[PDB]
């Protein structure tokens, strides 16, 4: 309808931010390690531990040197 | 027969404020009981039943939640004030209006009904299996049918307003001059119609899970799954019951200040911002049921957005009120209360949103102090702005201003010393719905009791404002209803306007 | 009660932790949902039947 | 009048008329009834709209200012412009 | 053609495959049905009962 | 450990994660007290200065794109600035 | 009466194109008919004599409000109430109805994808569970299938049409269609080997594929009801577009639903 | 936007305009909310006076300076006892309870 | 009042003994509203105590 | 002689905002609170 003023791009910066991060998390769920109809899933220990290590890793790898530094507060 | 078989929408509106009324009345009789048990340790006037206590909590939240607020923003102020502001002769379906009102005494019917059925159902106002399972009897079946019927009369609602708004509008007049209450309750109906169907889902799962020997929630069901289906609906909601009231805090402050509203598309936008990101957000209530980190870290990111446009909102408030002429009467301190004091409830909400933080306060009083900031004195205080301001057009009869003053002094003190000691109360470690607390909690649940009180008298005071009216004849004005007379006739609008734009 | 205790907040067989140690608590319940709050601690987790 | 393309046939023109209202040539406002809402727009600002009530039987009558001025006038029939003068085509 | 091929091919065909009872299988949180004992729609009942 | 009467904030601790929480909200804190005093402040001057008695007419201010600007801008740095610990 | 007419081309029919309507009863008699219907709902759950009864007391009471209801809409049609933007304001109505028809069955299969899965260690971690033989996507349900993309077509053969003999014709072709799809399921539902009360595959798959055929139920009903309009004056108006878009609603919901039940084996 | 506050201002006149942020006077609103606050405290009283049917025992006056003698000190089934909250109280690290501080 | 085609359609100076029939509506609806949970807190009480 | 409408507004900066001064108060408002923040 109306033009959109110049905030509300700047309001859908973080919106479309939110909106990604949604749909990925929505995506990485069913590629995951208990979404498995079988329990022949972990009968094959290399590719379980590999597969479930991948998914601990990946967005806690961006975090783990602020983890190790007690980069837990805005100050210090 | 004019109350019973109405067609008309200011009918159909001023019955939905008194329902409204009705149940503001029903949950303040129940609020007082919690205050009464909660103002000393050890057992108060319950006598030590914890099952009738659980049972006051879940009828208390449930009445005030769904039959106060939501009748007298959506169904009340709405209904009455929409096809007036926007220029419409009627609603599009005026028969399912009234089936859309008449839904709702059968609902708060057997939600009542409920109380005096078994042993009640004592379960909290969300339901949570197996807790609501394990309950024998008949009692949690009404209630659960009780939350049908009022989510079927909000769907049929929403229906009407959204075909209202799109195809009933005056000539000239398009999505750029209506005012910001016709788009706060356009936004609210679409919220409505994408989230109340979840919540019937999840319900139609707990009934076939009590009665079926059905497997959704249960052993071999998950448990989780309740919980994500019941917020998804039930966060939205919370949005439900606000947005209305912001539309009426915009149409007053306009009013008062002699001044348009500030940025009226970046009001538009922050609201239509709102209304989205209040469907993604919603398992920031369980943060403690034992979700994977990566589900946390969104939902803890995701949720601090809602910060922005709501702050966009209130600061062009304050620009709105800033260089004008401003009158400050009843309806005005019902707004510039509302800006001062849902501050103090938003910014909580950052807090919570923190699930590093939440770990320590889920399920203790700082979540309460938090939700009755922003619905005591956010909605209850948008719903009492409208009441001096359009109460003279809706009912015709006027208020004495000094007993207005009075009541409104009484409920901003008597709120104020109910709830922020409920923070103290919930940093230190208090639990929720909970009747029999430690020793060393008594000074805030005292000075908390203290405060209710005062709310309550607040609450008999209001009956006393009403007086007779002074009629005059209008000539112009920026809004559509404030050239009407003072009752407006059955069918208003007896010519349909038209919005003639000038050669600029 | 007895004097030195606190009333609501006690119970007759306390859970014994040692310091120092990383210690794995699972928990779960049985009937109906509860939760493990002590504050002290910074712990805070739902039992859940299954869980 | 102006154009009439984009415009729904029953929204009865007088409306879309090609005239700035003057003092001393008002735009007639037709009605069926001795009086009558309208809205007017400010001239400097689309986004506010001013509604105002027009009488039968009064003197020009400008409801924003450096606006239109407006003269009411009481008939029968208004011309439901669409399918009433465009199909006469004039 | 094959709906009409499926109303003939329909109720004749039998299946004796008993079921042990699994914890999943025959809930019963609350005793029977609120129509009867055997669920509806079911005139031939798998799960096996005097389970050896 | 137990909570005390008339107390205000959190309990005391025993593990560095419980620490970590009641950093990150006193952090929080911090900037809410700030947000809190702005608006409380702005909302009491702009009160008594634009009183009816003190103006004549009021000013035509429907927007202003630096201001709108720069109270959507200064809000999500908080919000990032909060987010990462 | 006479001048009841009069008085409305005078005062509204005259000045502007949308309708009015004079004081009703049937709004209130539907909610107090929920209200005895709920009741003998929550009766007959828990097994207490003549409650059953009352429930279907109750039900009976609210489907005679609709459709006298009903009668009542299409009487105002064929005294010409409505205009064409009326009409339109009706299929507006329906797609909201459609909109929120369709976040139900959303929340009802989220149930569905979120149980089959991740299965539990109450199930021993096996989807589909050991005892249950699931219904394949090999047999009658791709006859199903068929019949039902047969109606949708159908349907849509009586929504461009000019011809009446062709319009009544497809239309019910179209009603036969879906009779088919509902006498069919019922032999699903006699010959399957699981119950709803069998694990959470049997209850999701009865809940999900039961609320399917109450809507198809409804679907064949609303198109049924309008041809006889259309068989009388060779006109139905808002009645013939609202009923086919309800039905298209249902032949798209059922490829969600096949596809996550029957398919995937949710 | 004046004429619409001019008339609400006429069908209002029980709201007065005479130059001031609080138009109503505080002589009318002070007495009154006085007595509203004094009626709220006296149905706290009552119920804090009436409506109890079980008084604690821990809140007993004997319970109390008993307690107060002890202090926020906790016992162990397995070790010394401990002083409670050693952050607020300003324990020092050195002393861990009352028994195994031993004073000099 | 006409109030189907009158000027108003709610006109509360033209009932006779409005403001007698107004307070006693608005005490009885303050009278059910703040004793029906107080009924049913004496309900569920009285079957216990039995 | 015809009906006008009134001059209703102002232009902005010529009214009662001149003496306001905007940019103090922000400035003053921020000083308080990040005083009793810090
Ligand atoms: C609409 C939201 C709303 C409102 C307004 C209130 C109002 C009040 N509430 Fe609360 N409350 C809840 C929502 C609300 N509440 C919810 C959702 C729960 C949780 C239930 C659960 O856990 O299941 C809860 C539970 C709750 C608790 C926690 C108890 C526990 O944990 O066990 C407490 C404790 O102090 C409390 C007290 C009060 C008090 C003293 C008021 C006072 O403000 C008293 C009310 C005074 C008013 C003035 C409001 C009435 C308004 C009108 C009468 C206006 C109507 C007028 C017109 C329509 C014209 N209520
Ligand atoms: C009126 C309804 C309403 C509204 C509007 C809100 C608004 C918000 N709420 Fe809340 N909430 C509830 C009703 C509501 N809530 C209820 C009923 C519960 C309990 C449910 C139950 O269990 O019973 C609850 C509980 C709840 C939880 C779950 C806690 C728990 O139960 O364990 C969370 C967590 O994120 C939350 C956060 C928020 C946030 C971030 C906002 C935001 O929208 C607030 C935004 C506003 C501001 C932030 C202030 C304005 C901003 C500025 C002035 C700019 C400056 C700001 C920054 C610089 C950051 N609230
Ligand atoms: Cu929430
Ligand atoms: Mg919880």
């Amino acid at each position: 309808p109306f033009k959109l003023p110049l905030d509300a791009y700047i309001l859908m910066l973080p919106i479309t931010y939110a909106s990604a991060a949604f749909v990925a998390m929505c995506c990485r769920v069913p590629t995951a390690d208990p979404e498995t109809s079988s329990i022949a899933y972990y009968e094959d220990e290399q590719k379980s531990a590999a597969a479930a290590q991948r998914y601990d890793n990946s967005f806690k790898q961006f975090f783990d040197a602020r983890i190790r530094n007690h980069k837990v507060g805005v100050f210090q | 027969m004019r109350w019973l078989y109405s067609t008309s929408h200011k009918d159909i509106g001023l019955l939905y404020l008194v329902f409204a009324f009705f149940g503001g009345l029903l949950g303040t009789s129940l609020s007082m009981l919690i205050r009464y048990e909660l103002a000393l340790p050890g057992r108060g006037l319950l006598d030590g039943n914890g099952q009738l206590y659980n049972v006051i909590i879940t009828g208390h939240g449930i009445i005030m939640l769904l039959f106060m607020v939501m009748p007298a923003l959506f169904g009340g102020f709405g209904n009455w004030l929409l096809p007036i502001m926007i220029g419409a002769p009627d609603m599009a379906f005026p028969r399912l209006n009234n089936i859309s009102f008449w839904l709702n005494p059968p609902a708060l019917a057997l939600l009542l009904l409920s109380t005096l059925v078994e042993q009640g159902p004592g379960t909290g106002w969300t339901a949570y299996p197996p807790l609501s399972v394990q309950h024998s009897g008949t009692s949690v079946d009404l209630a659960i049918l009780s939350l049908h019927l009022n989510g079927l009369s909000s769907i049929l609602g929403a229906v009407n307003m959204l075909v209202t708004v799109a195809g009933l509008r005056a000539p000239g007049m398009k999505l750029l001059h209506m005012p910001l209450f016709v788009w706060a309750i356009a936004l609210t109906a679409v919220l409505v119609i994408l989230a109340v169907p979840v919540l019937a889902a999840a319900l139609v799962m707990l009934l076939t899970d009590r009665n079926i020997n059905t497997a959704y929630f249960c052993e071999s069901g998950d448990l989780i799954l309740y919980q994500h289906l019941f917020w998804f609906f039930g966060h939205p909601e919370v949005y439900i019951l606000i947005l209305p009231a912001f539309g009426i805090v915009s149409q007053v402050v306009s009013f008062f200040s002699q001044k348009p509203v500030f940025g009226l598309t970046g009001m538009i936008c922050a609201m239509g911002a709102i209304s989205l990101l209040g469907f993604i957000v919603w398992a920031h209530h369980m943060f403690t049921v034992g979700l994977d980190l990566d589900t946390v870290a969104y939902f803890t990111s995701a949720t601090m957005i809602i910060a922005v446009p709501t702050g966009m909102k209130i600061f062009s408030w304050m620009a709105t009120i800033y260089s004008g002429r401003v009158w400050f009467t009843t309806p005005m301190w019902f707004a510039v209360g509302f800006i001062c004091l849902f501050t103090l409830g938003g910014v909580t909400g950052v807090v919570l949103a923190n699930a590093g933080v939440d770990m320590l306060v889920h399920d203790t009083y700082y979540v309460v102090a938090h939700f009755h900031y922003v619905l005591s004195m956010g909605a209850v205080f948008g719903i009492f702005a409208g009441v001096y301001f359009w109460g003279n057009l809706i009912t015709g009869l006027g208020y004495h201003e000094g007993r207005a003053m009075v009541h409104f002094w009484l409920l901003f003190i008597g709120v104020n010393l109910t709830f922020f000691p409920q923070h103290f109360l919930g940093l230190a470690g208090m639990p929720r719905r909970m009747f029999d607390y430690a020793d060393c909690f008594a000074g805030w649940n005292a000075v908390s009791s203290f405060g209710a009180s005062i709310s309550f008298i607040s609450v008999i005071v209001f009956a006393t404002t009403f007086q007779e009216a002074v009629r005059t004849v209008p000539r112009t004005a920026t809004t559509l209803e404030w050239v009407l007379l003072a009752t407006p006739a059955h069918h208003a609008l007896s010519q349909v306007p038209v919005l003639r734009t000038a050669s600029s | 009660v007895q004097p030195g205790q606190l009333r609501v907040l006690e119970v007759d067989e306390r859970l014994v932790l040692p310091t120092n140690t990383l210690i794995r608590l699972l928990v779960t319940a049985s009937d109906v949902l509860h939760s493990w709050a002590v504050p002290a601690l910074g712990v805070k987790m739902d039992a859940v039947p299954g869980r | 009048y102006r154009p009439l393309g984009d415009k729904e046939l029953w929204h009865e023109a007088w409306m879309y008329e090609d005239k700035f209202g003057t003092e001393e040539d008002p735009i007639i406002v037709p009605s069926l009834e001795a009086e009558r809402i309208i809205g007017v727009t400010d001239p400097e600002d689309e986004t506010l709209v001013v509604w105002g009530i027009l009488k039968d039987g009064e003197p020009p009558r400008q409801f924003v200012e450096n606006g239109e001025f407006y003269v009411l006038k009481h008939v029968e029939y208004i011309k439901k412009v669409g399918d009433v003068l465009e199909a006469i085509e004039g | 053609a094959f709906m009409l091929y499926d109303f003939a091919v329909g109720l004749e065909e039998e299946h004796h495959v008993t079921i042990p009872p699994y914890p999943w299988m025959r809930i019963r949180r609350l005793p029977g049905m609120p129509w009867g004992q055997d669920g509806l729609f079911e005139g031939h009942p798998r799960v096996a009962t005097t389970w050896p | 450990d137990s909570p005390q009467p008339w107390q205000l904030l959190f309990q005391d601790t025993a593990t560095s994660t419980a620490q970590a929480m009641i950093d990150l909200h006193h952090d929080i804190f911090f900037f809410l007290i700030t947000v809190v005093t702005l608006v409380f402040y702005m909302m009491f001057q702009i009160i008594t200065k634009f009183h009816y008695s003190k103006v004549l007419k009021p000013e035509k201010l429907t927007h202003h794109t630096t201001m709108e600007v720069i109270w959507t801008i200064i809000p999500t740095l908080i919000v990032v600035m909060i987010a990462i610990p | 009466h006479q001048t009841a007419k009069e008085f409305y081309m005078e005062h509204i029919g005259k000045r502007h194109p949308f309708h009015v309507l004079p004081p009703s009863p049937w709004p209130m008699l539907a909610g107090w008919g929920t209200y005895v219907s709920c009741l003998g709902m929550a009766a007959w759950f828990h097994n207490m004599p003549t409650g059953g009864a009352l429930m279907a007391f109750g039900m009976a009471n609210i489907a005679w409000t609709a459709i006298t209801w009903w009668r009542d809409c299409a009487i105002e049609g064929d005294m010409g109430m409505h205009t064409e933007v009326v009409r339109k304001n009706f299929i507006s109505g329906m797609w909201a109805f459609i909109v929120s028809e369709a976040l139900l069955f959303v929340g009802l299969l989220w149930a569905c994808l979120h149980l089959g899965m991740s299965p539990s260690v109450a199930l021993q971690m096996q989807w589909p569970p050991v005892g249950i033989e699931p219904i394949g996507w090999d047999k009658r349900a791709l006859v199903m299938s068929a019949v039902l993309a047969a109606s949708y077509y159908s349907a849509n053969v009586a929504m461009v049409a000019k011809d009446p003999k062709v319009v009544m014709g497809a239309l019910a072709t179209t009603i036969g269609l879906g009779a088919m799809f509902l006498a069919d399921q019922y032999l699903e539902y006699n010959e399957t080997p699981f119950t709803i009360t069998d694990s959470p595959y049997g209850t999701t798959f009865f809940v999900t594929t039961g609320f399917h055929g109450m809507h198809v139920l409804l679907g064949s009903l609303y198109l049924t009801a309008a041809l006889m309009m259309y068989k009388r004056t060779h006109n139905a108006g808002a009645a013939l577009k609202s009923s086919i878009l309800y039905w298209h609603f249902v032949d798209i919901v059922w490829i969600a639903v096949y596809g996550i039940i029957y398919v995937g084996q949710y | 936007a004046r004429a619409q506050i001019e008339r609400w201002a006429a069908e209002h006149p029980t709201a007065p305009r005479v130059g001031r942020i609080f138009e109503v006077p505080l002589g009318y609103v002070v007495p009154r909310v006085a007595a509203g606050i004094a009626a709220a405290g006296c149905l706290w009283y009552m119920n804090n006076t009436f409506l109890q049917t079980y008084r604690p025992e821990s809140l007993s006056k004997e319970f109390l300076e008993e307690q107060a003698k002890i202090g926020e000190v906790a016992q162990r089934m397995n070790a010394p006892p401990v002083y409670l909250n050693p952050f607020t109280n300003r324990i020092p690290g050195s002393i861990l309870g009352p028994e195994d501080a031993k004073p000099e | 009042y006409d109030f189907e085609h009158g000027p108003h359609y709610l006109q509360p100076e033209k009932i006779p003994n409005f403001w007698s029939k107004f307070y006693a509506g608005t005490g009885a609806l303050y009278a059910v509203g703040l004793g029906v949970p107080l009924f049913a807190v004496w309900w569920q009480q009285s079957k216990l105590k039995a | 002689k015809a009906v006008y409408a009134p001059s209703e507004y102002f232009k902005y900066g010529e009214g009662a905002s001149k003496h306001f001064g905007f940019a103090k108060h922000v400035a003053i408002a921020m000083t308080v609170g990040l005083g009793l923040s810090f």
